[PDB]
């Protein structure tokens, strides 16, 4: 099973540096071109560059946007792709993806598999942990619950319910900024013949503030 | 530095109907030797990483439904989705691989579906938030269509609009609906003075507002 996991994202001050890594598995690393691609919030995909495979001597190439500012490299012993970013500006804040590129020209050519991405926020504002508030009702075969995650900076927070096993009926709302502090909420709808007899807990994660929180949704 | 332009910027189509979008290249992506065009199409569903659909302009990637089709040569390209499904909701990017790689700026595919009324839930401040002297009254408007909805917080009968934060989810991949959450934030001492907290949506599916409320003193 092909797997690409991006790590190393976070809040970084303007002018700062940062090294993103991309652990891979499920395929023969050295055989592939690996590409870095980014996406600023609500913006298009931008290829930043690639590093070629063994047959090509792992030569590197870049987009003009980041050339001479960003550095790509690969640890073929561990199958890990790297990206060194220097002098980050606001324009660099984005989700960064690593993607498996070309193996054989005769085969193409495109980015076969993408990681989940890791988020970078270039900002002077300070990291702040979230307060997680359980949202219970104050009555009809189907009950809706929620979690209020109040800022908290920077993005993102991860929210799951019962460890991710509650995925259907889950709506999570994009974070809205409020004087350098984000707020988001999540909601789950389960049959009320099922709550509170079975537990509904939300799992909030804010990697930047190193916070992990489990909030059980109790009645009353 | 080949420049890639996509059109339309966005479009809305009902499930079942055919969709076609365009990719134009500032330079030819045709290799005369291989007789192939180095163009790829990608699908990025909401809240997801991109997925490959087509490479070489028209070669369908493994696993990709055959309702997706790529055509074109040189500088003019096209992606066709015969019979659109709700799952097809996404931003579609084209990308040249003729010289390094360069993405277009995407074509957003929205789904035209039937009108649908929101399911409304209201939540008093949690006791643990109240402990902090703050008070957030939260309201969920789930699975409705279209996106344009009017939510007004009536505190003790009177609209508020003070300290309100709203947030919509993208269209759903399954039922093509929207959800939104409205959060009214008060101070605790503010929250005790008033009693009636009403969240109401006036949506194009009714001239009668959909409303949920509690009375603080009944909690
Ligand atoms: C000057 C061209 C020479 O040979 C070609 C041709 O038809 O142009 C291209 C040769 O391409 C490769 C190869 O070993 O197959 C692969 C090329 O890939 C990349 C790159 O690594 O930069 C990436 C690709 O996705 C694509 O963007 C291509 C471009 O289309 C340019 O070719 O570049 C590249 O690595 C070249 C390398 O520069 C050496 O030429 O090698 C190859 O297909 C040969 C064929 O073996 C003989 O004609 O044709």
């Amino acid at each position: 099973e092909v797997m690409l996991v991006e790590s190393g994202g976070g809040l970084v001050q303007p002018g700062g540096s940062l090294r993103l890594s991309c652990a891979t598995s499920g395929f023969t690393f050295t055989d592939y071109y690996m590409s870095w691609v980014r996406q600023p919030p609500g913006k298009a995909l931008e290829w930043l560059g690639f590093i070629r495979n063994k047959v090509k001597g792992y030569t590197i190439d870049y987009s003009a946007s980041v050339k001479g500012r960003f550095t790509i490299s690969r640890d073929n012993s561990q199958s890990i792709l790297y990206l060194q970013m220097n002098t980050l500006r606001a324009e660099d804040s984005a989700t960064y993806y690593c993607a498996r590129d070309m193996r054989r020209f005769d085969d193409g050519d495109a980015m076969d598999y993408w990681g989940q991405g890791t988020l970078v926020t270039v900002s002077a504002a300070k990291t702040t942990p979230p307060s997680v508030y359980p949202l219970a009702p104050g009555t009809n075969s189907m009950v809706t619950l929620g979690c209020l995650v109040k800022g908290y900076f920077p993005e993102p927070v991860t929210v799951t319910w019962n460890s991710g096993s509650l995925s259907s009926g889950v709506h999570t709302f994009p974070a809205v900024l409020q004087s350098d502090l984000y707020t988001l909420s999540s909601s789950v709808t389960v049959p009320s013949s099922t709550w509170p007899s079975e537990t509904v807990t939300c799992n909030v994660a804010h990697p930047a503030s190193s916070t992990k929180v489990d909030k059980k949704i109790v009645p009353r | 530095d080949i420049v890639m332009t996509q059109s339309p910027s966005s479009l809305a189509v009902s499930a079942g109907e055919k969709v076609t979008m365009s990719c134009k290249s500032s330079q030819s992506l045709l290799n005369s030797r291989t007789r192939k065009n180095y163009l790829a199409w990608y699908q990025q569903k909401p809240g997801q990483s991109p997925k490959l659909l087509i490479f070489w302009a028209s070669t369908r990637e493994s696993g990709v439904p055959d309702r997706f089709t790529g055509s074109g040569s040189g500088t003019d390209f096209t992606l066709t989705i015969s019979s659109v499904q709700a799952e097809d909701l996404a931003v579609y990017y084209c990308k040249q691989s003729y010289n390094l790689r360069t993405f277009g700026r995407g074509t957003k595919l929205e789904i035209k579906r039937a009108d649908a009324a929101p399911t409304v839930s209201i939540f008093p401040p949690s006791s643990e938030q109240l402990t902090s002297g703050g008070a957030s009254v939260v309201c969920f408007l789930n699975n409705f269509y279209p996106k344009d909805i009017n939510v007004k917080w009536k505190i003790d009968g009177s609209e508020r609009q003070n300290g309100v934060l709203n947030s919509w989810t993208d269209q759903d991949s399954k039922d093509s609906t929207y959800s939104m959450s409205s959060t009214l934030t008060l101070t605790k001492d503010e929250y005790e003075r008033h009693n009636s907290y009403t969240c109401e949506a006036t949506h194009k599916t009714s001239t009668s507002p959909i409303v949920k409320s509690f009375n603080r003193n009944e909690c």
